[PDB]
DNA sequence: TCCGCGTCAGACTCGTAGGATTATAGCATACGTG
DNA sequence: ACGTATGCTATAATGTGTGCAGTCTGACGCGG
């Protein structure tokens, strides 16, 4: 985004902020579930091998 | 096998084999009647269909749906994959002289101590109750020795309390990375449905007090207490394997 | 690659556990291939001694 | 092409006779006095009146290419015994042949514990009877509402509809969700744990120390009789097969071999705490 | 303001006043439904449309046919309250009217030959609570709203299929309600294709060539036209100025006098209007430029009568040559650009190996049926059946409504069914985009995105009904005599009752309602997901769906949503969002007229959001005027910038529509990561009611507004003076002005009292108002198990204390005081069913009594005779609580049990035991228990004491009901009998039986005495058959499966404390496990003494930023401050009026406080019951982003004489010396979640083991032990330890020889390896050798 | 032998939750065991 | 005798279809 978020979490987020905050959060969180697989998936993939 | 509920259950195998049998019965009649060939063409793609369907069924064609809209788990289905026999009942096992629950902070206890509930470490430890009982004659029977432990007689907390000193336990975090993901401990009895961890330890597991549970296991035999003692002790292992550095630091 | 360097071990069992468990059984039920047991995967599998 | 073992069959059935009235008659008559070729052009013409009619006995049990390999062994039988002579068609007299058929094999092959047709034909009377109950009562009806129509037994409804009482497959997912079926909840009826298997071996060792314990002419008649000790669990008459060779004093002997053993359990400590089980 | 809300007034530092009031939060679910059984007279809407759409069917011959008439809801058997409690489907009888009409078959249509007429049942429909709730076999569960791509069209484009070409393929697909889904699509050579059902990809032409349209047709609808005119000699050509742009000139382009471009030049714009204006029309052009041109039309010479060219063929010299002596000196060709309008049909018909329409019908024949030889009327009929007939194709009203947008087309509602036109339209804008006009849609837009309820989705399964009972319909009619086949014997009542219980069970949106809280009611019946039948899949599911898109601003809430693989498909509905009428979302916007912000509300669906620029709510408005600032920070098409006052055409109404229930509760959002705010939503629904419901001192408002709407409280249907208060239900007199004359006008509301949860959780409903107190419309009469005075009560708030303590709240670890576990404040119930089954086994049935063989007297002391527990009686793990017996067989009494049956007698008869028991390790009160008899066994001496006392209970509650009934309906005729005859105490001489006797004089109110005289008698008559239905129901055999005679089920109620091990958090997703209930002597304290509650971790706060729990906890400091002074002077007995001043100083602090309530305008009474509430602590309101800020909150804190930092000076209590510097301490709002450790911690020895695998079982449910995976394996592997393993393969698990071996040598000491090889593998030698394959152990 | 497009293979690890189907006639001798 | 199983009916009828269609990267295997 052009415009990025000025408040802090002291001064407190307007309405659109965190709606923009959301996107960055949501795709951060789905990535902590799917692409855990590849990684873990790694882990079998190696032992097997070694 | 039976339901509790009058109901009964069975396998997929045995409705794919009754259509194989079916099957190849009638093709056995329709070879008696010396049926014109068209049909006995049907009837030996039909058994081949079928057969097909038994070793593999999901592979050939489209997999014969059942009851349930769902396709009919087949033979090779048991050896296929993680639902497999391999890796689901064989490489993975549920095991005995186990239990798992919240775990909590133990900011008192010293790195090779961990805090086990009494009622968890009483059923954990069941068989050597019975036997250190018949041993001082409190117990002349294993059913006398079932009764002593059910009541929860007073006097039977101090003999559990005396088999369990110098015996260590494999506390276990899901999930199970490196081989720190479990580590030995030797249990201290508390009053309370909650384990208690050692903070510093906590760095191995990744273990957050969020909420989070651990497995605990005893180690049965002599070798195991050995094993668990020498090998997986929380002060025997220090330094991660990846890099030569310490994995047990405050936070 | 490691999946193929899993697969290319003499042990079958330790390739069938891995994954592609159609195919292992069919290349070495056609071999004929007998596995004398050196990995892990494998005494595990039995249950015996690592 | 087409790999379909469906559309192969359906396509060479497509092209065979369809036979007219006084057609029918030429081959069926030669057809009885066996001409060998008839009985099969027959067979083979009415393959696509077997299909018709198990188009209307599909989804309901098998498949429809099993309903169509039963449905021809009908238009067969009917070819076995059909009456040329007689100026009815043929196609009427099949029909009643290729229902017949489908309808019997369906109730055999449609339910994995076997019922007789008996026990079915029944069941369907009292089903058919819950519909017309059911759209009257608005209320599918219960065991007694179909008993109080046909004026019949309560159990006999009750039993025949335990009989209906479908089953669910052992390897079926749980929630709508593979996570685990049945059988990774199901227990083992037949062996029961260590800890009951070691009940037995520990209460039956203990047994043996105390018949040992007791007098040699006192366990030599009850473990003998019981069966614990000797081959077979004799009465007290049959313990005179050993050396015994009594009634009076096997029964004041196994008695006070019990007496003995009574006071044994008082003592270890429990009798009454052995009682409750 | 109100009564109720006189007793309490929240604090609400909101500023932005609300112009739109939060709707009922249930709207949906119950609007949906309530279309469903809406019987519309044409405008077909669930039921009547499914009748209609199949309806009328005939039969397969056409002589009989069966047309539907009008249908009906009974009302139902068994009713919510005894539904819950049986076990039996909320259901109502659906009979509908059916028609049997036959024609005349050598007659035309003799359709007056039998018009038969009856009416008929078929399947009973589980009907929906006022709570938007489907009781279903005794749950109440609830139906998600399901979210699906919306039918129409739809354009897409891989951006690169094959990377090789790394060419953007564009694609069109038809996405029909019903039907064959239609694809066209272009390949690397951008060749047009058509896939039906994605099956074989068949040229894009086929598709036309079967709609009947030649070659040139083709060509003459896409295609423009270049006209060649060859006069006497040269070659001449028509020209549109706007035709050579931007391309080069390949020949010299002379005019009638002019040469404007030279050979190998870019002709520009200057050149086009050039040409333009000179109003050139014709060009001489070379014979080399035809060379690659394309014939349009077919050319036959006039002289022989041959094609000298077929249409759609490049034209060479030779060719034109032979064309200008043909006789043919005017040429049509196709307008050709490799930039704008692309050649591509035409390539593509070099391809498409079809000839004509009937030959195009083939090859879309020998797609989808291949192998089947094809005729004239197989081809013919597949293809009009696809996407041309009224029975396989349906595209709807949002079909067609979204597939007419998308076209930009004339009518929103149109045809089913896809016509030729559209089908070449699709092609064309799929066409326009692969030129450059038109943007692609994208599917993640909510304008894309349709919502399907519950309502529409009950409709789809009742027509699979009706599909499946059309089948039997046809083929009985057909071969069936007419005559004697009467409608119902045809109908079959099970297939439509089985298709909808299908979906009312096995259904992935129909699930068991999450009520363990009234947020988790409200936000689960307020769920919306993408998965189940028709959606989406975890396996399927991408990343771009889960994503927040700026569509769901005001729509969908970005903070609600499970954390799991679930994640970005499940959604919360935003707070004041609503579903557009055709299904797409809609959002409220103040509409800005001529720069005012007007008072009117327009809800903005999801495709005119983006047309309109729309101001946020952070803008100011003028008190009646304008946005006060020239420029407003607003957003449009997706993006967001500042405007001027004239360009803002709509704005936000609240500033709390971005978010959703779930989050519009937590307050200081504005201050809290969205990561943690969705973790603190989330778990705020899990929080599990307290004992004593605890307002929350630190609240948004949103509180009182879920509490009511849940339908978990009982608010008032009409106010008035409540004429009785009682624990089990409440009495209200109504008004003179609401009450109607008509009736008595005496509301009756029984109130639920404690019962079970799906969570297993209390359930309560305590009065909120006093014997005999003036009650307004619609206030809370009876609060529920989670709320208080009306406002939402989820956990309770304690004085907190932010500091580390010995690591006894290490990460997150949470260190509570013994005096919150003295109070027994955050001390659950759980309600716990337990059932007792009498079963039929072959051996013989089974009964309830108290006689049990193998027992002490002690286990049947708390049993009576019969074998049930006493009510009231307390229960513990092995103790029973049914006594149940079953028949034993051929028992085969072992020789050691033979004779120990023989010494200690008690020779047991013929007979098993199987008795309920307290499960091992539960331990509670029984507070009911209820018996299930089949209509015959006869039955237990208790089961007729409770029929006793349900029956007399119900004879007492009716006598109450016709008494208080009564009372109210002589209250009216008394006042009516004054007005005319006055007279008072000679008319109360004798008494009220004989006062019908008396009347009036003709007058509207001798009418009134009759209305009241026999509508007295009316409910005298009503009672008996009222009394009726209980005895009978009462009396009735409630019918059982079958081999079931009877079942008792059991209610026990634990109290489990908190203790170590339970999980509890914030709402600002902060997380902790209790590690330890510090003493009250070790507590911190303040220099004041007052102890702290709960002494949570610093540290959890600045990696998590997650502020809101800290300014909740200071505001909540500053509100307990103010509590403490009205404690003081409510204490002190001062004063109304010292009150009055200080309480009007504390509403009156904020900037622009929202709510201005004067004191003045309340009483001296109403004053101190309002104090009252407010000494435990002013409950304030911190709306959602219009919260309070730092300025107000230190203002705050200043009238409470309290530190304007929040940090007090700290004592130690182990020791009593100061902690060395101050600590953060105020009131935070905490909740106890479902996660409690009593429902967690499990142990094993040795117990069941598995059916095949012969390992254990999993799960404390089943007792089994933990599981050891792979990943758990090679870690013991690593470190070297290779017995632990081996003992957890076999002896722990399946080594049958050695688990039992083992357990042996353990009790004997001799802890020994005793290994033989585990069954799991023994069966996969078998499993491998079934599959034809030999496989032998071979050994040494 | 090379290119296109068909099938076929994987997708981290442990904990917990609860529910239900349709229908196969109708009647008379043929085949198996106390 | 009781339970199960086998057997026949005679208006004419003669070729099925059914049901989810945002998975995806990566890897071969048959023709063309
Ligand atoms: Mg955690």
């Amino acid at each position: 985004i052009e415009t990025p978020i000025t408040a802090n979490f002291r001064e407190g987020l307007n309405v659109l902020q965190y709606f923009i905050s959301t996107h960055g959060a949501r795709k951060g969180l789905a990535d902590t579930a799917l692409k855990t697989a590849n990684s873990g998936y790694l882990t079998r993939r190696l032992v097997d091998v070694a | 096998v039976p339901l509790d509920g009058g109901r009964f259950a069975t396998s997929d195998l045995n409705d794919l084999y009754r259509r194989v049998i079916n099957r190849n019965n009638r093709l056995k009649r329709l070879l008696d009647l010396a049926a014109p060939d068209i049909i006995v063409r049907n009837e030996k793609r039909m058994l081949q269909e079928a057969v097909d369907a038994l070793l593999d069924n999901g592979r050939r064609g489209r997999a014969i749906t059942g009851s349930n809209k769902r396709p009919l788990k087949s033979l090779a289905d048991m050896i296929k994959g993680k639902q497999g026999r391999f890796r689901q009942n064989l490489l993975g096992k549920r095991v005995d002289y186990s239990g798992r629950s919240v775990i909590t902070v133990g900011p008192y206890l010293r790195l090779h101590q961990c805090g086990l509930p009494k009622k968890m470490a009483l059923e954990l430890f069941k068989p050597f109750i019975y036997g250190k009982l018949e041993l001082r004659g409190l117990a002349t029977t294993i059913k006398a020795a079932k009764k002593m432990v059910e009541r929860e007689e007073a006097v039977v907390w101090d003999i559990l309390d005396e088999v369990i000193r110098e015996h260590p336990v494999l506390l276990n975090r899901a999930p199970t990375l490196h081989r720190l993901g479990i580590q030995a401990f030797e249990p201290v009895l508390i009053e309370g449905k909650a384990i208690q961890l050692h903070p510093l330890v906590c760095a191995a597991y990744n273990a957050d007090f969020d909420g989070d549970q651990m497995a605990v296991h005893v180690p049965l035999t002599l070798e195991a207490q050995l094993e668990a003692r020498a090998l997986m002790m929380s002060t025997n292992n220090i330094l991660s394997p990846a890099n030569g550095e310490p994995i047990i630091v405050p936070s | 690659g490691i999946t193929k360097a899993s697969l290319a071990t003499e042990s079958f069992i330790s390739a069938a556990s891995f994954q592609e468990t159609t195919r292992v059984l069919t290349e070495a039920a056609v071999a004929g291939k007998r596995d004398e047991l050196r990995g892990l995967k494998e005494n595990v599998i039995v249950g015996r001694l690592i | 092409r087409v790999l379909d073992a469906t559309q192969l069959y359906l396509g060479e059935i497509g092209y065979s006779p369809l036979l007219t009235a006084e057609e029918e008659v030429y081959f069926a008559r030669r057809a009885l006095r066996g001409d060998v070729a008839s009985r099969r052009r027959m067979i083979e013409s009415n393959l696509r009146l077997v299909v018709k009619i198990a188009r209307r006995y599909g989804n309901r049990g098998l498949a429809l290419l099993d309903l169509i390999e039963e449905g021809n062994l009908g238009l067969i039988r009917a070819v076995e015994k059909f009456d040329p002579e007689r100026g009815f068609r043929f196609s009427t007299y099949a029909t009643w042949w290729i229902r017949q058929t489908i309808e019997r094999a369906i109730m055999n092959q449609t339910r994995t514990i076997r019922l007789p047709i008996h026990i079915v034909k029944e069941l369907n009377v009292y089903l058919r009877t819950a519909r017309e109950l059911s759209h009257k009562l608005d209320h599918e009806p219960s065991a007694e509402e179909i008993a109080e129509q046909l004026d019949k037994p309560v159990d006999d409804v009750s039993r025949m509809l335990r009989l209906n009482e479908r089953i669910t497959s052992v390897d079926t997912p749980l929630g709508g969700d593979s996570e685990k079926a049945l059988l990774d909840i199901l227990a083992d009826e037949k062996e029961n744990g260590p800890e009951d298997t070691t009940q037995d071996d520990d209460m039956k060792q203990s047994i043996v120390k105390w018949l040992f314990e007791l007098n040699a002419k006192q366990r030599e008649v009850l473990a003998r009789r019981f069966g614990l000790l000797g081959y077979e669990a004799a009465t007290l008459e049959d313990v005179g097969r050993e050396i015994g060779l009594t009634r009076e004093r096997v029964r004041q002997i196994q008695v006070e071999g019990l007496r003995r053993l009574r006071e044994i359990l008082q003592t270890q400590g429990l009798n009454i705490e052995a009682l409750f089980l | 303001y109100s009564y109720t809300e006189k007793k309490r007034i929240r604090k609400d530092f909101g500023k932005r006043p609300q112009v739109l009031d939060v709707p009922y939060l249930l709207s949906i679910q119950l609007d949906s439904f309530q279309k469903f059984i809406e019987q519309d007279p044409e405008g077909q809407y669930g039921l009547e449309a499914a009748f209609r759409s199949v309806f009328p069917i005939q039969s397969y011959s056409g002589n009989s046919e069966l047309q539907y008439v009008s249908y009906r809801l009974g009302e139902p058997v068994f009713d919510v309250q005894e539904c819950q409690i049986r076990g039996v489907t909320y259901s109502a009888p659906l009979r509908v009217k059916l028609r049997l009409v036959i024609y005349e078959r050598e007659a035309p249509e003799g359709t007056v030959k039998d018009i038969k007429e009856q009416e008929v049942y078929m399947g009973e429909i589980p009907l929906m609570t006022d709570n938007g709730t489907f009781v279903i076999n005794g749950t109440e569960r609830v139906i998600v709203s399901q979210l699906h791509r919306s039918p129409g069209v739809f354009f897409d484009s891989d951006k690169g299929k094959t990377h090789s070409s790394g060419k953007v393929l564009y694609n069109a697909r038809i996405i029909p309600y019903r039907g064959s889904w239609l694809d066209f699509e272009f390949d690397p050579k951008d060749n047009l294709f058509v896939r039906i059902d994605r099956r074989r990809k068949l040229p894009a032409t086929i598709i036309l060539r079967a709609l009947n349209y030649t070659t040139e047709q083709i060509l003459d609808l896409f295609f423009e036209k270049v006209i060649f005119e060859i006069r006497d000699n040269k070659l001449q050509m028509e020209l549109v100025p706007e035709r050579l742009r931007g391309e080069t000139a390949s020949f010299d382009i002379e005019a009638n006098g002019k040469v404007y471009v030279e050979k190998g030049r870019r002709i520009t714009a200057r050149h086009i209007r050039q040409l333009e204006k000179d109003d050139v029309k014709l060009i001489e052009v070379p014979v080399e430029y035809i060379a690659g041109k394309v014939v349009a039309k077919d050319y036959i010479d006039e002289s022989t009568g041959e094609l000298i060219c077929a249409a759609n063929m490049e034209l060479s010299l030779d060719l034109l040559a032979k064309l200008s002596q043909s006789g043919h000196k005017r040429i049509e060709t196709l307008f050709t650009n490799d930039l704008d309008h692309g050649p591509y049909i035409s390539e593509t018909l070099r391809v498409d190996p079809t000839n004509d329409r009937l030959s195009a019908l083939v090859e879309i024949y020998r797609m989808m049926r291949p192998g089947e030889p094809p005729t004239r009327e197989a081809a013919e009929s597949l293809f009009e059946n696809l996407f041309f007939s009224e029975d396989r194709y349906d595209l709807s009203a949002v079909g067609r409504m979204k597939f007419n947008r998308s076209l930009l087309r004339e009518e929103i509602e149109g045809s089913g069914i896809l016509s030729k036109d559209d089908i070449i339209d699709v092609m064309k804008k799929l066409i326009d985009i692969r030129n450059g006009k038109g943007e692609v849609d994208d599917i993640d837009h909510l304008g894309n995105r349709r919502i399907r309820s519950v309502g529409e989705m009950a409709e789809n399964q009742f027509r699979v009904g009706l599909v499946r009972v059309e089948r039997a319909v046809k083929e009985r009619l057909s071969l069936g005599d007419l005559d004697t086949l009467m409608p119902q014997d045809m109908i079959n009542a099970k297939p439509i009752s089985a298709a909808v219980k299908e979906f009312f069970g096995s259904s992935q949106l129909s699930q068991f309602m999450d009520q363990n809280n009234p947020l988790s009611e409200i936000t689960h019946k307020r769920r919306i997901s993408a998965l189940g039948p028709g959606g989406l899949t975890r396996e399927r599911a991408g990343f771009e769906v889960r994503d927040v898109h700026p569509t769901h601003y005001g729509r969908v809430c970005p903070i609600e949503t499970p954390e799991g693989p679930n994640i970005g498909l499940i959604n919360s509905l935003s707070v004041y969002a609503q579903t557009n009428e055709y299904g797409f979302l809609e959002t409220p916007y103040r509409k800005v007229t001529d720069g005012v912000v007007t008072d009117e509300i327009h809800y903005l669906s999801a495709i005119e959001e983006g047309n309109y620029v729309i101001a946020q709510a952070n803008s100011n408005l003028d008190e009646e005027g304008h946005f006060v600032e020239d420029l407003v920070t607003c957003r449009s098409k997706g993006e967001s910038s500042l405007f001027s006052r004239d360009q803002v055409d709509y704005m936000d109404v609240s500033t709390q529509q971005v978010v959703s229930v779930g989050a519009s509760l937590i307050p200081f959002l504005e201050h809290d990561d969205a990561n943690r705010a969705l973790m603190g939503a989330n778990m705020q629904r899990q929080a599990v009611p307290t004992l004593r419901a605890d307002k929350p001192l630190v609240g948004t408002g949103m509180e009182r507004a879920v509490a009511v709407d849940s339908g978990v409280t009982a608010v008032a249907k009409r106010g008035g003076v409540v004429q009785y208060v009682d624990a089990s239900r409440i009495v209200i007199k109504v008004n003179e002005d609401e009450m109607y004359p008509g009736e008595a006008g005496i509301d009756i509301y029984n109130l639920t009292k404690y019962t079970r949860s799906n969570q297993n959780t209390c359930i309560n409903q305590m009065p909120c108002v006093s014997l005999g107190e003036p009650v307004e419309r619609g206030d809370v009469l009876a609060d529920g198990p989670s709320t208080d005075l009306g406002e939402l009560a989820l956990g309770q708030n304690m004085r907190v204390a932010f500091m580390p303590w010995n690591g006894y709240n290490f990460e997150d670890s949470i260190l509570v005081s013994e005096r919150v576990v003295q109070e027994d404040r955050f001390t659950t119930i759980h309600i716990q069913e337990l059932a007792c089954v009498s079963r039929d086994t072959k051996l013989g049935p089974e009964e309830i009594t108290a006689d049990i063989p193998n027992v002490g007297e002690a286990a049947l002391s708390k049993l009576d005779e019969s074998g049930i527990v006493y009510i009231g009686a307390e229960v513990t793990g092995g103790d029973i609580l049914v006594g149940k017996v079953t028949p034993k067989g051929e028992t085969q009494l072992t020789p050691e049990e033979k004779l120990l049956r023989a010494i200690f007698g008690e020779k047991a008869s013929d007979v098993k035991d199987s008795s309920l028991r307290v499960p091992n390790g539960v331990s509670g009160t029984v507070i009911d228990v209820q018996v299930f008899t089949r209509d015959g066994v006869e039955k237990d001496k208790r089961a007729l004491e409770i029929e006793e006392m349900q029956l007399k209970q119900a004879k007492k509650d009716l006598s109450e009901e016709l008494q208080i009934l009564e009372a109210g309906l002589f209250s009216r005729i008394r006042a009516v009998l004054v007005a005319g005859g006055v007279e008072a105490e000679k008319l109360d001489k004798l008494p009220r039986d004989r006062w019908l006797e008396l009347g009036l004089t003709d007058e509207e109110k001798q009418n009134q005495l009759e209305q009241l005289a026999e509508q007295y008698d009316e409910l005298k008559h009503e009672f008996e058959k009222k009394l009726e239905a209980k005895r009978r129901k009462i009396t009735q055999g409630d019918d059982l499966a079958p081999g079931v005679l009877k079942i008792v089920k059991v209610y026990l109620a634990v109290k489990r404390r908190i203790q170590p091990g339970d999980k509890m958090a914030g709402r600002h997703g902060n997380k902790g496990v209790i590690s330890k209930i510090n003493p009250i002597e070790d507590m911190p304290y303040d220099e004041n003494g007052t102890p702290v509650d709960i002494v949570l971790n610093p540290l959890g706060v600045p990696s998590r930023m997650n502020i809101g729990q800290i300014l909740e906890t200071h505001l909540g400091m500053a509100a307990k401050g103010i509590g403490d002074k009205i404690n003081a002077m409510l204490k002190q007995q001062q004063e109304v009026a010292k009150l009055r001043e200080f309480i009007q100083r504390a509403y009156d602090l904020g900037a622009d406080v929202r709510q201005k309530v004067d004191l003045s305008t309340f009483s001296d009474e109403e004053v101190m019951r309002l104090a009252e509430n407010l000494r435990k602590g002013m409950p304030i309101a911190t709306p959602v982003f219009d919260g309070a800020k730092e300025a107000e909150i230190k203002e705050l804190l200043k009238l409470g004489d309290l530190p304007t930092s929040g940090q007090i000076r700290l004592y130690d209590g182990r020791t009593g010396e100061q902690f060395e510097r101050p600590v953060t301490v105020g009131y935070m709002y905490m909740l106890k979640l479902n996660h409690l450790v009593d429902d967690k911690m499990h142990a094993r020895s040795t117990g069941s083991y598995s059916l095949v695998t012969q390992q254990p079982l999993g799960g404390k449910a089943q007792f089994g032990g933990q599981r050891f995976g792979e990943m758990e394996v090679w870690a013991l592997e690593a470190y070297g330890a290779a017995y632990t393993l081996q003992e957890m393969l076999t002896v722990k698990s399946d080594d049958v020889n050695g688990r039992t071996k083992m357990y042996k040598n353990i009790v004997d000491g001799n802890h020994q390896m005793e290994p033989g090889m585990p069954e799991s593998f023994n069966v996969l030698l078998k499993e491998i050798r079934s599959l034809g394959i030999n496989i032998e152990l071979e050994d040494e």
